[PDB]
């Protein structure tokens, strides 16, 4: 019962199954999706074919794209249920510019990592305003607003962040900028020639003043989420690892894992892989953080078109992580418990055929729901 | 005051929030409690989808009512 | 009456332009774009000349552009009007940064998960069949126009 053993067990339900490794009854997806779905009916005609309509085009038995729940569901099956929930208790570490604590934190056992890494949103427009008018629950989110006596940041809570400026100062700003077009604007305008005139200068000024602040303020937003499963080797040089993933815009894991992106990315190696996952958060080009991002990150197949253009990664990131030791014996029988719950309650002579079953039972619930609601 | 997040799945969270927390504070919240980046979350109230930019009273949601994660994102 | 953001980045999109693309602005109304892409090389869509609208409203750049296809195409991210798939425009991306990534749809044109109308489940389950489609209108209405 080796760690490797789990990687193929849980590649292979996965890709056999996709949503149903999760154990949840078909009646539960059907009867929830029913519910979140009953507003989506066409009540002018027929309601029972409107219905219907509704159910043909669900997606409830579709795996989750959701990088954090797939990292749940990874947890969940390699540490138990548990495990899992002691592990979200351990607190992650910034990875370094070299990828050395976590490089010195796998020392050949079996090993899970998860990964989390954050996006730094920081504020790219302002708008002057009165404070007569500037109320901060209403008000757009993570912008610069400047007002005759203070310059202040509206962050995405909704809290009003001082950022050091007399009144004297931004009553100055404040006064300088008069153009329509630029009450409400942008901040960091390349066009802006702080020596052609009063109101440029000022419009320059301030977006120093901002990138300054802005340095010292936690604009750090989480925007992806994955686990590297990392087995026994033999040898000191046989070690490799696994990431698991999906991701909110383009795939599941059942669709990584049956691109073998996980196998393609274990070939670069350890050191070759934290490499590129660490220039990830030091490097400030960002046509390489682009290329690193969609290398490791991408649908297999679109590394070269996953950050091009309006992807294009123009904001720093970091990448934080946490290890923990796997027993394989718990994993395999994590694994062995979903297969009975799927061949108990789905039967099938293969996987195929339990998936058409299971994606049935969870539609016919979510009609007969649908109905209890709606005839 | 206490709002309830529920899942396809059928499981069900607590959340602590203010009638004025932002969509974001309740995406952070859920990442807290179920470690999903707030990127990767999509939240529903009454069948009707929340944007990040506002506040859940925008929404008129109020005490002990149920939004909806929605872990799955379909669009066009 | 143009923004000046708006009448500097014009120049600079026909000083250096895009490659495989070519834009232009209209003679009346300087906010709207008549844009030609070419089709990839290794893709359905190679050998094609297709034409685009595109239009800067009064919000740029705190807003993004407007698109809109021209000639027919067969792509999972491209409706019967024209309208595209693509919440996530920041003032410092420009028109050239909307142009790269709908030449990139055509260099990669496989749906994505999310992606739940028809022609991306026909691209899905007979991706071979669907080529050939998009081969085939790129025939049609890209290589006279």
């Amino acid at each position: 019962k080796t760690g490797l053993h789990v990687h193929e067990k849980i590649k292979h339900m996965v890709k056999n199954y996709g949503t149903m490794i999760t154990g949840i009854p078909a009646e539960i997806l059907g009867q929830n999706e029913a519910e979140i779905s009953v507003g989506y009916v066409k009540k002018m005609g027929n309601m029972k074919e409107n219905i219907a309509e509704v159910v043909r085009k669900s997606e409830m038995t579709q795996p989750t794209n959701s990088a954090g729940k797939a990292s749940n569901e990874v947890c969940d099956l390699l540490l138990g249920t548990e495990g899992a929930s002691e592990f979200e208790k351990s607190s992650y570490q910034v990875l370094s510019g070299d990828g050395s604590n976590l490089k010195g934190s796998l020392p050949n056992k079996n090993l899970l990592v998860r990964v989390e890494m954050d996006r730094f949103n920081a504020p790219q427009k302002y708008q002057k305003i009165k404070r007569e008018e500037f109320n901060p629950e209403t008000a757009e989110k993570n912008k610069i607003y400047l007002l005759e006596d203070q310059l202040v940041y509206l962050d995405i809570f909704g809290k009003v962040i001082d950022l050091g400026q007399t009144s004297d100062t931004c009553h100055r700003l404040f006064n300088a900028i008069t153009t329509p077009f630029y009450q409400n604007y942008i901040l960091y305008d390349e066009y802006i020639d702080p020596e052609e005139s009063a109101e440029e200068a000022a419009m320059f000024e301030m977006g120093e003043i901002v990138k300054a602040k802005m340095k010292n303020i936690d604009c750090w937003t989480a925007t992806h989420s994955f686990t590297i499963f990392v087995p026994e080797s033999d040898s000191e040089d046989t070690r490799t690892l696994y990431p698991y993933q999906a991701y909110w815009t383009s795939h599941t894991l059942q669709q990584w894992f049956s691109g073998d992106k996980d196998e393609k990315l274990s070939r670069l190696g350890i050191d070759g892989y934290i490499e590129k996952l660490a220039l990830l958060g030091t490097t400030t080009d960002s046509k390489i953080r682009s290329s690193i991002y969609g290398e490791l990150f991408s649908p297999p197949g679109k590394e070269h078109v996953f950050c091009t253009g309006m992807n294009e990664k123009f904001s720093p990131l970091r990448v934080k992580f946490k290890v923990t030791e796997v027993n394989p014996e718990i994993a395999l029988q994590n694994l062995e418990e979903v297969q009975e719950f799927i061949d108990t309650n789905y039967p099938g002579e293969n996987a195929k055929d339990q998936c058409e079953l299971y994606k049935i039972k969870a539609q016919e619930a979510m009609t007969k729901q649908l109905e209890m609601r709606l005839l | 005051m206490q709002i309830f997040v529920k899942t396809l799945t059928g499981k069900t969270i607590t959340l602590e929030v203010e009638p004025s927390d932002t969509i974001e504070n309740v995406k952070a919240k859920i990442q807290d409690k179920e470690g999903i980046p707030p990127d990767q979350q999509r939240l529903i109230f009454a069948g009707k989808q929340l944007e990040d930019g506002r506040t859940l009273s925008d929404y008129n949601i109020q005490k002990e009512s149920t939004l909806h994660l929605v872990l799955r994102l379909r669009g066009c | 009456g143009l923004p000046r953001r708006i009448i500097k980045e014009t120049q600079r999109l026909l000083a250096e332009p895009v490659p495989g693309i070519k834009a232009e602005p209209d003679e009346s109304n300087a906010r709207y774009f008549h844009v030609v892409i070419a089709g990839p090389q290794d893709s359905p869509f190679e050998g094609g000349t297709f034409k685009l609208e595109l239009f800067l409203p009064e919000e740029y750049p705190m807003a993004a552009p407007k698109v809109r296809f021209m000639t027919k195409i067969y792509h999972p991210n491209v409706d019967k009007l024209g309208r595209i798939c693509l919440d996530k425009w920041s003032p410092a991306l420009q028109i050239r940064t909307v142009l790269l990534s709908i030449q990139a749809l055509l260099s990669a044109p496989n749906p994505d998960d999310p992606l739940a109308n028809d022609v991306a489940e026909q691209w899905k389950t007979n991706e071979a069949q669907a080529i050939e489609t998009a081969r085939a209108w790129t025939r049609l209405y890209a290589m006279n126009n």
